[PDB]
């Protein structure tokens, strides 16, 4: 697990590119789970002599090295270390296998909710889709997970859904969980048509019924140094594990408070620790920072402020409720095929700033069909390079106004997408004497983004002109997503092929918490969409 | 057109031909003479073409400008993306 | 893999390789040095059950 | 505007430029010249947007006014409780 | 006590005699109109509704 | 070429669509590529897409079927491992059309 | 045929289209999902320009 070095995440990532073209001189031995229990138990595996406690995995590591270090790994003689298995589905699938996940499942999930195939279908459909317009993946990065700046764009996102919704039967803007949060909230009383709105509340009610399962098999009332029953039992309940895609810094404040004896550390981009300043603008936008300073958004019931002390945005179980959706829900669903990437904010504000809307008369009535001239989607306002181009190839139809609610949105921004590594020890539940020395490391994207499936046959948008594949997770790694980064060779592809690339300024797979075996039982498992998500949560318990 | 032998398909078959619409291969065209000369298929073929482009001439008072299409290296590129359009909407101005 | 004499294929590592995999997964195998100018016995083992 | 040096895209950016629908740099924007500075696409950012919500200037003799969007404590408070507009509905009164 | 003041305020306008008493929501009579969609009423209470 | 026919390509497939409920343009491969790619985001109606898409996630799962039956991490002498196991991941053998 | 993203040129070399995979799902569609529905009716054919 390598260190941060203050970098833009395009030179990291990059860098990364060129070291593991040469770092990986054979097949590792930790991707091998194809083996079945015979050719795992059979004497000629060399994994074998490895497997010897039920919860813990042994590798061979660097000797005389503290485990956050330089780039370059430096020269020592090998030694066997070894890594506490958090998760009961980390043992291996020849030792634990998908069959048995899926029946363990099927016995979890016996009365609780389940997902009418309606939503199923449509769902899967927007989930698998390569045509998915590009402008919801813009409107995503510009609005960053902020309420105020959802609410002030309640017009264009109404039209927007509407418009992919009654044209394709598919549904929009599930990628992100403070997008469904805001759109059961919101736009839930009427302005959506009636299957939406029922699609989304359906997505909420199973994630809702995910954490009552959790919560049902746990016995309260246990609570060991400042950790609750649920945090110590399950890991989507544990507030030191933390989303892969982080929008708000109350994260980040949570995991702090609420562990607060496991030793802790956060590396942001360099140097240790956030800083969390809110309120950014056009006169002190800084696309071009190097320092570990972090964007919180606008808290809107209340002063921004200088000396003001920062604030989580939402409840702790906002938390909660997005790890359960991105660790159970989006691996789902995709199957293994989703990728996390970074935006690039100082290619993407510029063509935002390009709006068509033209000057309608003083006593005239608002436009509405697109074809008069009057209407900004009209053929005779499509100038190359602004918006409206953006919006017609989508095919999708709006107004002037709806347009013109970027700039009430464009008051706060984002600077750009950062690394967060953090690190702790094993909870007070297995901190025995020698323990304490193994440490977790698991990396997170602030401001990332997530794309459900990748074209890459289709050229009115030059390739990575807008995100570049930075993945971190063995659930969200992406052999196909990779040519979107600059620069890339077929050898490096059948390279990835094998091996999912994560960067070590992102954490390792055998230091993780979640690692191969359940990348594995969820991109080679076919039951249903309802019996996988019961058997990935009781994947999920320590 | 003139004195620039008015085609009668025998020997006549020249590039810058200026018709559109020409119903004049299409039955007022009585069989061709003892003319050897094979390459006219192309030379009529050419002609056809330009006399077609040439036909066009207005209609783009009425039709758009064509633009970028796809999505390439504009002379700027270093203050904005570049994005072509994709011709499905209806040129006419009116 | 225990009898020599036949037409081998082009490529040794793909002769050395096919013999390594064909050994995974098996009781006897010819020894992992190949002695040449030997008898390619298998490798003895412990006890028999 | 003048004499603030106009835009010829070699140093002139600056940020109180005043235009709107600006098919300048799409398309009538021969190549950059051999001038090192780097911020002009930072400026040029900061400038769109000031040239865009001044672009505005009207459109809000036609819309309502903004309101507080959410609920939050007015100075008033204590004869009655605060509720936002959800912005659905179309802003035009004609 | 922080209920029935809220209630107070009903902005329905006042309407012309000899003239339609309106239904649809478009027209600039109507009460959940956006012209006399003034904050702090009964009016935005039912238009978020 | 497809990119500038777009809108007479659009109009053919949807007139002989909603006549005889029948798919077009399927015969070639550099056809439905570009429907799915270009002409998937509303020109033509829900089902026609449908059908285009369904195909193509058809090919797509075969071709994962063939990654799966293989075992990475083996190959000789500048040969994938798809290559040396199959034939339709194999370079050397092409197209019957080009 | 014409290149999509660059100049013609003539000293310019050929440059692949299109990635290696659409190699692989050309020969799948053609080798698999044809003569699954055509079953031997269809014919592969020239043209006359």
């Amino acid at each position: 697990v390598a260190e941060g070095t203050e970098d833009t995440l395009d030179v990291q990532m990059g860098r990364f590119m060129e070291t593991w073209a040469d770092m990986m001189p054979h097949h590792p031995h930790w991707v091998n789970e194809h083996l079945t229990i015979l050719q795992f138990i059979a004497p000629s595996n060399p994994r074998l002599r490895f497997e010897l406690n039920p919860a813990f995995d042994f590798f061979v590591a660097p000797g005389d090295v503290d485990l956050p270090g330089p780039q370059r790994p430096p020269e020592a003689m090998p030694t066997v270390n070894a890594t506490l298995r958090i998760i009961n589905g980390n043992i291996p699938v020849p030792l634990c296998p998908i069959s048995f996940r899926d029946c363990r499942g099927t016995q979890l999930g016996l009365g609780r909710h389940t997902m009418t195939p309606a939503t199923i279908k449509a769902v899967k459909d927007t989930f698998e889709d390569r045509a998915y317009p590009t402008i919801f993946y813009m409107l995503e990065a510009v609005i960053h997970g902020n309420e105020r700046n959802f609410c002030a764009l309640l017009r264009l996102l109404t039209q927007c859904i509407r418009g992919y919704w009654e044209q394709s039967h598919r549904v929009a803007f599930v990628n992100n969980f403070h997008m469904l949060m805001y759109i059961t909230t919101y736009l839930g009383n009427g302005e959506l048509p009636e299957v939406c709105i029922n699609i989304y509340r359906d997505l909420l009610q199973h994630v809702r019924a995910l954490r009552q399962t959790i919560t049902d098999f746990t016995i309260q009332g246990e609570g060991h140094n400042g950790e609750t029953s649920e945090a110590l039992n399950n890991i989507l309940t544990d507030d030191t594990f933390i989303a892969p895609i982080l929008w708000d810094c109350d994260a980040l404040i949570y995991r702090d408070e609420a562990a607060r004896d496991r030793l802790p550390a956060i590396r942001v981009s360099g140097r240790n620790g956030y800083q969390a300043l809110h309120f950014v603008d056009m006169a002190g936008h800084n696309f071009q920072r190097r320092d570990n300073v972090l964007i919180h958004g606008r808290p809107v019931r209340g002063d921004t402020g200088q000396a003001i002390p920062i604030t989580p945005h939402h409840d702790r179980e906002w938390g909660i409720l997005s790890k359960i959706y991105y660790y159970i829900v989006i691996p789902a669903f995709s199957r293994g095929s989703c990728c996390t990437m970074g935006v690039r904010y100082d290619r993407l504000y510029p063509a935002l700033q390009a709006v068509i809307v033209p000057e309608i008369p003083a006593d005239e009535e608002a436009p509405t069909t697109p074809e008069d001239p009057r209407h900004p989607l009209h053929a005779h306002q499509l100038v190359p390079n602004s918006l409206n181009v953006y919006f017609h190839n989508a095919h999708l139809t709006v107004d002037g106004d709806a347009l013109l609610t970027l700039q009430e949105l464009m008051g706060d921004m984002a600077e750009r997408t950062t690394a967060i590594l953090v690190s702790s020890a094993p909870d007070a539940g297995a901190a025995t004497a020698t323990t304490r020395n193994m440490r977790i490391y698991d990396g997170a994207l602030y401001h990332g983004l997530i794309m459900m499936a990748y074209q890459a046959y289709d050229e009115t948008i030059a390739t990575g002109t807008f995100f570049y594949p930075v993945p971190v997770n063995p659930l969200f790694a992406c052999p196909e997503h990779l040519a979107s980064l600059r620069g890339m060779t077929n050898a490096r592809r059948v390279l990835a092929k094998m091996v999912p690339p994560i960067p070590p300024f992102l954490g390792a797979n055998h230091h993780a918490t979640i690692r191969q075996p359940v990348a594995y039982h969820v991109t080679h498992s076919k039951s249903d969409f309802n019996t996988l998500t019961y058997s990935l949560l009781g994947g999920y318990f320590k | 057109s003139n004195p620039t032998t008015f085609s009668v398909e025998a020997i006549a078959a020249y590039t810058p031909v200026a018709l559109i619409r020409l119903l004049n291969a299409s039955g007022p065209l009585q069989p061709g003479h003892r003319v050897d000369i094979a390459d006219a298929r192309s030379i009529y073929t050419v002609g056809a073409a330009a006399s077609a482009a040439r036909a066009r001439a207005n209609h783009n008072a009425n039709t758009i400008r064509r633009t970028a299409m796809f999505a390439e290296t504009d002379p700027m590129t270093w203050l904005r993306p570049t994005v072509g359009l994709r011709r499905t909407f209806n040129p006419r101005i009116i | 893999f225990f009898s020599r004499g036949g037409v081998p294929m082009l490529h040794d590592n793909v002769t050395e390789s096919l013999r390594r995999i064909t050994a995974s997964g098996g009781r006897l195998n010819p020894t992992e040095p190949l002695p040449i100018f030997g008898g390619l016995r298998p490798a003895t083992s412990a006890g028999i059950a």
